[PDB]
RNA sequence: GUGAACAGCCUCUAGUUGAUAGAAUAAUGUAGAUAAGGGAAGUCGGCAAAAUAGAUCCGUAACUUCGGGAUAAGGAUUGGC
RNA sequence: CUCUUAAGGUAGCCAAAUGCCUCGUCAUCUAAUUAGUGACGCGCAUGAAUGGAUUAACGAGAUUCCCACUGUCCCUAUCUA
RNA sequence: GCAGUCAAGCGUUCAUAGCGACAUUGCUUUUUGAUUCUUCGAUGUCGGCUCUUCCUAUCAUACCGAAGCAGAAUUCGGUAAGCGUUGGAUUGUUCACCCACUAAUAGGGAACGUGAGCUGGGUUUAGACCGUCGUGAGACAGGUUAGUUUUACCCUACUGAUGAAUGUUACCGCAAUAGUAAUUGAACUUAGUACGAGAGGAACAGUUCAUUCGGAUAAUUGGUUUUUGCGGCUGUCUGAUCAGGCAUUGCCGCGAAGCUACCAUCCGCUGGAUUAUGGCUGAACGCCUCUAAGUCAGAAUCCAUGCUAGAACGCGGUGAUUUC
């Protein structure tokens, strides 16, 4: 059973927790929350995000 | 003059009157039909819903496109701590149909038990069973005699066991008292038994063990007067309605000139008796065990307990039952668990299973971690701390 | 589904109700996917017939070759937006809706999906798994 | 003061603080909001709602009584220092 | 050439807010259209200030469609006073 | 509108597999008429919406009997209303019609169910245009447009909710009566098998999913946000700062909790007795016969098991019962 890594935050994601998306190309995206969904969503960058 | 289309009715009408149950712990209304040839044991248990959480595991299910595969489940862990008997009741057939003959009770009842025959436990002196207690004063004889009653007449056995709630996180220091279906041998092996028994305590896994499935009766959680459309499922009216839309438009017919005893009306929803069957039972929780939380997986030394505690309910110092999915009830209500009726073959009630995971971050949040000592590795060194 | 399919599509959640439009991933010169029907469904009450990944629905074409719109063709869907939940605990979800061209056996009528595609619609397919780019 | 402004919002002088009150927050309401995916499939009918919106620059169709159409449409921009 | 009753529907226009039959025929729009539009016209019972035809601009007028938008709906949920 | 009796014919042959002419007996009251009994000190109508229940002349589903039943498909009939019977384009429509899905898209009742439940598109007041009629005012079972939809707090009903009196009070139970629930499809496999010249082409047993319905539930994901929890922003006001006010919750981003979604996840029991029908032994009738006596198998049926209430005038087992 593995442990994914959000791919904004770089959080934890453990089995049935967050969010995957894959987008338009096939790059696979994944989210631990609502939280670091909403700000890729936004477009905001990690590199900025004080937190990541 | 006939619907012009056909539906489906709103709601079932088997589970009338939408009322609101009497006692807050439901009834167990059938017990399992008794094999005299087994040993004696209890037949349901008692015990309070924590919480739910995460499971992982393979997958059992030749011809399944997750066949040897991982899953993850919805889980609910019930805080199971020991039942202590304190008596006996004796039940004979009659065409007037089960009847108690008598009832015997044990030496001494804690006040957990006490507790329970009281309203206003502060003011009150305690004088519950102290007169009773007086018949063991004898060598046995009234006591005896009674024991020898119910092995003459009954026909069924039932315990009286109760919580030890106080070994819960509860702040009801009051005990729920529950009779309990002796389904072992003969009646004479019976009440030994539970003579045997008295003021000692029973476990769960005495009862029930891995891959059982299980019933699970309880009081449903309340949310009062409730409208149609929620209560019911019923449509939700156009917008353009004059007065409301969380009605329903026709109550009836012209005749019968009367209110239709199923057509839907606004009422009580919730705090509804249910039997809710089939839950499987994944983990039996050893309350002495400091890996309740863990697997031959994930070796950690973690509890059942989530970080930051159940919520809302608190944490399990004690033996518990994971069960499958959900169950009636909400978080500190008490809940019977009962063996099935029934021998189920399902092979969905035959597998075996063998959890990989337990999901033990907080519920009070957005949980990450599993283990304080992963919070710590993960973020490093704070400013408190050292 | 529909028929024609191999096997048996675990439940995922609706997201194309019929008046939905999704775009075409084949190479059938068709850019529209307008939904009309859902060869799998059942019946309720004012309930919109809606589909999911790998279901085969009846469809036509909105924009694109002439000789290839005003008329109903079958049509599959191999993405969708809305989220579903897979058995192995992940609420994944695509960043359109897509679907591509098929006739009543499942056969493509073109020989490309542009795009990824969904497992289960894959599986459920031979056809569309083999024309596919990548899956999942 | 903001601003095109007798607009809206905030203030000074002056004037009121007056419209029975207390405790709770069931249903159903009246008034205000928000919804994943789809996007009028609802309905007599897009009713109701939503979306657009200032300003600078660019750009701008058929037709026309040559005056219009026309803010047609379609775009970029906008803080602070 | 004739009859009633003085003439005998010209220029135009149309299943038109005027057409019974009628959901007219043909074309178009649509998966499908008693709808809309373009046409056709022996037009029950169109028609020339009892004004006919045309028409740019204008319209809280009747009507059809497209893009946008959307809890109108699928299918309901939640919040405030 | 629906069903029979007769049996000339259809049906290659053959009345009756499936039909059925001349005639003839009936049934129904969702057609339309006939009537004018009831209601003119009155209270709308059509259609839809919503929702419940009933009928059975059954469309689907269960089990059967028939065939011009080889197989597949269909068709006729029996027990059968247990359970479903849909999404849309044009129309005010009911109706009609077409697209499409589907196991099937059955027909009807309940004041032509249902307006102090909605809606108000149609019809059918007053405004207005056209056509026909009329000298005209005006008319039309013609076209068109615009045209205010009142009251429940009473009684009963229904849904939920307290509650006096059976020494007092408390705990644990019984179960009369009433309710009751599941539904349907597909794939794999059987099997390219049975059958068939070929074309084609099944089923049970087994496995995996799904549709419709239902009861819960909130770990997860999603939705909601006065957590006015944290941050961001405009305008103004408090001399500045810091920190705040006001803008009927000022606006934006996140946002735990609770609530909550086939937008989420879990769960939805198995014994008997029968129906139709097929038979068993077996007379009547020394034969024959499923039937007369007796008896076997036997359905989505029924009765239980199970599930919800628990009679506030149905009951049982048990605890404690006052000096201030
Ligand atoms: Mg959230
Ligand atoms: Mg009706
Ligand atoms: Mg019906
Ligand atoms: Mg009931
Ligand atoms: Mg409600
Ligand atoms: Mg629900
Ligand atoms: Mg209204
Ligand atoms: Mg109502
Ligand atoms: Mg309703
Ligand atoms: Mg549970
Ligand atoms: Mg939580
Ligand atoms: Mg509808
Ligand atoms: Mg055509
Ligand atoms: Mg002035
Ligand atoms: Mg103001
Ligand atoms: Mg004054
Ligand atoms: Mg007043
Ligand atoms: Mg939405
Ligand atoms: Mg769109
Ligand atoms: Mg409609
Ligand atoms: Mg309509
Ligand atoms: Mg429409
Ligand atoms: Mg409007
Ligand atoms: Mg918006
Ligand atoms: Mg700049
Ligand atoms: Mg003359
Ligand atoms: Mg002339
Ligand atoms: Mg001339
Ligand atoms: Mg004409
Ligand atoms: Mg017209
Ligand atoms: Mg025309
Ligand atoms: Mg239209
Ligand atoms: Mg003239
Ligand atoms: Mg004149
Ligand atoms: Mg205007
Ligand atoms: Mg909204
Ligand atoms: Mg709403
Ligand atoms: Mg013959
Ligand atoms: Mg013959
Ligand atoms: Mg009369
Ligand atoms: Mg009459
Ligand atoms: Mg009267
Ligand atoms: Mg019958
Ligand atoms: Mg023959
Ligand atoms: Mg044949
Ligand atoms: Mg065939
Ligand atoms: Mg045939
Ligand atoms: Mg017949
Ligand atoms: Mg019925
Ligand atoms: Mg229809
Ligand atoms: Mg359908
Ligand atoms: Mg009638
Ligand atoms: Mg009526
Ligand atoms: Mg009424
Ligand atoms: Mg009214
Ligand atoms: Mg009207
Ligand atoms: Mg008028
Ligand atoms: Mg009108
Ligand atoms: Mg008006
Ligand atoms: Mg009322
Ligand atoms: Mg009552
Ligand atoms: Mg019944
Ligand atoms: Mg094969
Ligand atoms: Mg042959
Ligand atoms: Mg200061
Ligand atoms: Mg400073
Ligand atoms: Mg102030
Ligand atoms: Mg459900
Ligand atoms: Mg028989
Ligand atoms: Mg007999
Ligand atoms: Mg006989
Ligand atoms: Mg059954
Ligand atoms: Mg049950
Ligand atoms: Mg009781
Ligand atoms: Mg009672
Ligand atoms: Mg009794």
């Amino acid at each position: 059973m593995k442990v994914e890594i959000d791919s904004f935050s770089g959080a934890k994601i453990y089995p049935g927790r967050g969010t995957l998306f894959v987008r338009g190309d096939s790059k696979i995206f994944r989210f631990q929350n609502s939280k670091s969904a909403s700000l890729f969503k936004q477009r905001k960058n990690p590199r900025r995000i004080a937190w990541t | 003059s006939h619907r012009k289309y056909e539906a489906p009715r709103h709601g079932h009408l088997g589970f009338l009157p939408r009322k609101r149950a009497a006692s807050i712990r439901a009834r167990v209304k059938a017990f399992p039909k008794d094999d005299r040839s087994k040993p004696v044991a209890l037949t349901s248990f008692l015990g309070y819903k924590a919480g739910m959480t995460t499971i992982v595991r393979d997958l059992d299910r030749p011809g399944s496109k997750f066949h040897k595969r991982e899953v993850v489940e919805a889980v609910t862990v019930v805080d199971t701590p020991p039942v202590v008997v304190v008596g006996v009741v004796g039940y004979v057939e009659t065409p007037r149909g089960l009847r108690s003959l008598t009832t015997v009770w044990a030496e001494h009842l804690s006040d957990e038990v006490k507790r329970r025959f009281y309203k206003n436990w502060y003011k009150s002196k305690k004088k519950a069973f102290t007169k009773y207690s007086a018949k063991y004063a004898q060598d046995g004889a009234g006591i005896e005699r009674e024991l020898a009653r119910i092995k003459k007449y009954a026909s069924v056995v039932r315990v009286l066991v109760h919580t030890q709630i106080r070994k819960t996180p509860l702040a009801q220091k009051k005990a729920h008292l529950a009779e309990i279906q002796l389904n072992g041998g003969s009646i004479s092996e019976k009440v030994d038994w539970a003579r045997e028994h008295f003021e000692k305590t029973v476990a769960v896994d005495s009862v029930f063990e891995q891959n059982e499935m299980i019933d699970a009766i309880a009081v449903t959680k309340g949310h009062g007067f409730e409208g149609v459309t929620h209560r019911w499922g019923t449509k939700k009216l156009p917008r353009k309605t004059h007065r409301g839309l969380r009605k329903v438009a026709c109550i009836g017919a012209c005749h019968p000139a009367h209110v239709m005893w199923s057509v839907a009306r606004a009422g009580q929803r919730g705090y509804h008796s249910r039997t809710s069957i089939n839950h499987k039972i994944y983990r039996v929780g050893k309350g002495d065990d400091e890996a309740n939380g863990a697997t031959s997986f994930d070796r950690t030394k973690k509890t059942i307990t989530p970080m930051g505690g159940f919520v809302h309910y608190g944490e399990i110092k004690n033996d518990f039952i994971m069960v499958k999915g959900c169950i009636p009830g909400n978080r500190k209500r008490i809940v019977t668990l009962r063996k099935s009726l029934y021998t189920n073959t399902s092979r969905k009630a035959l597998e075996e299973v063998s959890l990989k995971w337990i999901d033990t971050a907080s519920k009070f949040g957005k949980g990450r971690f599993q283990t304080p000592a992963e919070k710590h590795a993960f973020m490093g060194t704070l400013k408190k701390d050292l | 589904s529909g028929n024609g399919a191999q096997g048996t599509k675990f439940r995922i959640s609706l997201g194309l109700p019929v008046g939905a439009i999704m775009n075409c991933a084949d190479n059938s010169g068709a850019r529209n996917l307008y939904i009309i029907a859902v060869k799998g469904s059942g019946s309720r009450l004012n309930r919109l017939p809606a589909a999911s990944l790998g279901d085969m629905v009846m469809a036509t074409v909105k924009k694109g070759k002439p000789e290839l719109r005003k008329k109903v063709m079958p049509a599959i869907v191999v993405r969708q937006a809305k989220s579903w939940r897979r058995r192995d605990g992940v609420f994944l979800y695509f960043e359109d809706n897509a679907g591509v061209i098929a006739n009543p056996k499942g056969e493509m009528k073109g020989s490309a999906i542009t795009g990824p595609v969904g497992k289960e619609c894959a599986d459920l397919w031979p056809r569309v798994a083999s024309n596919s780019g990548v899956v999942v």
